[PDB]
Order: structure tokens, then C-alpha cells, then sequence
């Protein structure tokens, strides 16, 4: 789902 | 149908024997038919698209507005397939990000009666009536191909900082994506550039998602914080107090554009404080004291991303400032923060690795 997450973090 | 075969015919003529304001006059009719023509349009894609793209787009130039944002509506109004490589034809080193960052636009057009007649009518139908906003907008949407674009990211850092366009989400994206993973020193050094443009924004873009993204995205690479490190305390103040601002909204919130913000300036706060321990004790970090007073206080069984994260940046603001918490407050903080670590150690790496660090010091 579409949550911010911080995934960006990681690339 | 012939009629379109032989307009067609005679509009394509030899760009090598035209003069550039011809050329430009045959290419602006063009546009204008197949604005007022789906079924010209419909033609030229099903039998003469490879003919009409390399005609439009055999010279392209950013000095030539006028014609340059015509070849924006063409490519726009029949984009080739994702892949075909004739997308190549429209530089985006040498063609559109000079066109997406220049904001100069000529209020007239050279030429008769007519052509100036035909021109304002184009225009009034057109999605954008400039090549800095058309360009960004071919840029985004058809050609988020793509290798990087050597001087791409900090030429948009320095667009969104002259501040003439009234949406910035076409233009972070494209700077965000133009980001690598692996950069090089020459990467490195725009990658700094762009950090230190974006950094001395007013305070209000601070609360912007698609700068806070760029400035996120930048501050993965620590070398960007310290080619950049004595900016660091300032950017850290601004975004304590943008933070401390909403602090009714850390521990509970039934707003998404906060809550979505806030999660945004904590993980760019992280990726600062984390890294740069001078920076980790900026005094207006330290006022997080505050809140994390009331949350410690009045316990509360359901523990949100938002507050989590919180608590992770005020664990490292706390190390470096030296604060000292009494026995109480410390197994609290230590405690969250291994829960914390348990929910992100399968999604993410990268927090779960920063809490891991902190909780050494716990």
C-alpha cells in the first residue's frame, strides 16, 4: 500500500 | 486518404533547402492542423510517424523558443513507443534540460500577419505555452528513460530556487530520479551543488514532499553532508521547528498531508543527524526534550511510524547534545526503539541499522 516509509532512504 | 498524403508531402519539405523561419512556418501549420485534427493525427501515426518525427525533430535547437516548443506539442501529441530509439533525436543533455531550466520566453513571434494570427491560436489551445514548463513535462512523462543527465540535478536545484514556476512536483521528480545509487566524484560534487541550492530554500519549501524527497535523497550519500556540513545546523533548526510546529500531530493525527510531511522532515532530520554529530546537537533539536517529556509521561499502548520515528532522531539529538536521561526515561526510550526495530528490520534496513547504533548507547 501507499504509505510513506522512508524507502527513499535506500536508493 | 490521399488529401493528407499530399498536405503531408508538401508540408515535410527538405529542411537542408529551407530557411529556419520557413521550416519553423511549415512546422507551425502542422501543429495547428493536428490540434484541429484527430483524424490528421491518427493518420500520421498509423502510416507516416517515422517520416513526420524525423522531419520535425532532424534539427533541434534551445536558442530557437518558438520552434522548440512546437517540437515539444509533436512529441507530446504523438509520442513514439517507450523504447524507440529515435527518442534519442531530442537531446536531453543538449536539448531539454537546457529548454526545462530556462524560463525566458518570447512574448512575440517574428513573421507576417498570419503567422502571428496562427501562432496566438496554437497557443490558447497548447497544454503549456512555454518551453521551460513543456519540456519538464516531455522530460517527466516520456522520458523518465533513461542513463542520468550529466548537470540535470543541480541545473533543476537552481530552477526551483528562482522560484518562477507555481509547481515544483514535475521538477523535483526528474532531479529525485536523476539521483544514482552509485554516484561518482563528478556525481558527488552536483549531488553537493544541488544540496546546498536546495538547503538555502525559503523555510516554506521546507514543506514541500518534493523538495523534502530531493533533500532526503541527496543526504543518503554522507559524502553530500560533508562537502556540505556547515549548512547542516541551519537546515537541522528549520526543520526542528517546522516539526515542533506540528507536534500534535507526532503522537496522534487524522491528517495525511501532516502526517506524510512530518514522517518526510524526520527521515530528513535522520539522515542529517545520524550522520553528523555536530549537527545532531543543534540546540533547537534539543527542545524535541519537550515532547518526548509529554509522550514518556502518559504512555501510550499504540505506538505510530510518526512517533517511532520521532523517538529514533531524539535518541541521536539526545546522545550528541549530551543530554543524560534519569534510569526511567532511558528504558523507556530504549524499549520503543527495540519494538521500533522489529516492525522495520524486514522493510527497512537502513532505519533498523541507525536504531541498532543508537540503542548502543541505551
Amino acid at each position: 500500500q501507499n504509505r510513506e516509509r522512508l524507502q527513499l532512504l535506500e536508493e | 486518404t490521399l488529401k493528407y498524403s499530399e498536405d503531408l508531402d508538401f508540408i515535410l519539405s527538405d529542411n537542408s533547402m529551407t530557411t529556419p523561419e520557413h521550416r519553423r512556418n511549415n512546422m507551425l501549420r502542422l501543429c495547428l492542423d493536428m490540434m484541429n485534427n484527430e483524424d490528421l493525427c491518427q493518420y500520421i501515426v498509423k502510416y507516416r510517424h517515422r517520416e513526420v518525427w524525423e522531419w520535425c525533430f532532424q534539427g533541434t535547437d534551445p536558442k530557437q523558443k518558438v520552434t522548440s516548443l512546437l517540437q515539444c506539442f509533436i512529441a507530446d501529441k504523438i509520442p513514439l513507443l517507450r523504447h524507440d530509439k529515435r527518442w534519442a533525436m531530442l537531446s536531453l543533455e543538449n536539448f531539454i534540460l537546457p529548454l526545462a531550466t530556462d524560463e525566458v520566453f518570447p512574448k512575440k513571434i517574428a513573421g507576417s500577419r498570419l503567422v502571428k494570427l496562427n501562432y496566438q491560436d496554437l497557443l490558447r489551445k497548447l497544454k503549456f505555452t512555454n518551453t521551460c514548463e513543456y519540456a519538464l513535462y516531455i522530460w517527466a512523462t516520456y522520458l523518465l528513460y533513461t542513463e542520468a543527465v550529466y548537470g540535470a540535478v543541480p541545473a533543476l536545484a537552481r530552477l526551483i530556487s528562482r522560484g518562477q514556476l507555481k509547481d515544483w512536483d514535475t521538477a523535483c521528480s526528474l532531479l529525485e530520479n536523476n539521483i544514482v545509487a552509485a554516484p561518482s566524484g563528478s556525481d558527488i560534487e552536483e549531488y553537493a551543488q544541488a544540496f546546498q541550492t536546495l538547503a538555502g530554500l525559503s523555510r516554506e519549501k521546507l514543506t514541500n514532499e518534493g523538495v523534502l524527497k530531493c533533500l532526503i535523497k541527496l543526504t543518503n550519500h554522507t559524502t553530500v553532508l560533508e562537502l556540505s556540513a556547515d549548512l547542516l545546523p541551519s537546515l537541522v533548526r528549520s526543520l526542528a521547528m517546522s516539526v515542533q510546529l506540528h507536534q500534535n500531530n507526532i503522537v496522534s493525527s487524522i491528517s495525511e498531508i501532516k502526517t506524510n510531511l512530518l514522517i518526510l522532515q524526520l527521515g530528513l532530520l535522520l539522515n542529517i543527524v545520524s550522520e553528523a554529530t555536530t549537527a545532531a546537537s543543534t540546540e533547537e533539536l534539543t527542545n524535541f526534550g519537550a515532547v518526548f517529556r509529554s509522550v514518556f509521561v502518559k504512555k501510550p499502548t499504540e505506538m505510530s511510524f510518526v512517533l517511532q520515528l520521532f523517538l529514533l532522531v531524539y535518541a541521536y539529538s539526545a546522545g550528541a547534545a549530551g543530554v543524560q536521561l534519569p534510569p526511567a526515561e532511558a528504558d523507556f526510550l530504549k524499549s520503543e526503539l527495540e519494538a521500533f526495530a522489529t516492525d522495520v528490520s524486514s522493510y527497512n534496513h537502513n532505519i533498523h541499522t541507525r536504531i541498532t547504533r543508537v540503542l548502543e548507547t541505551l
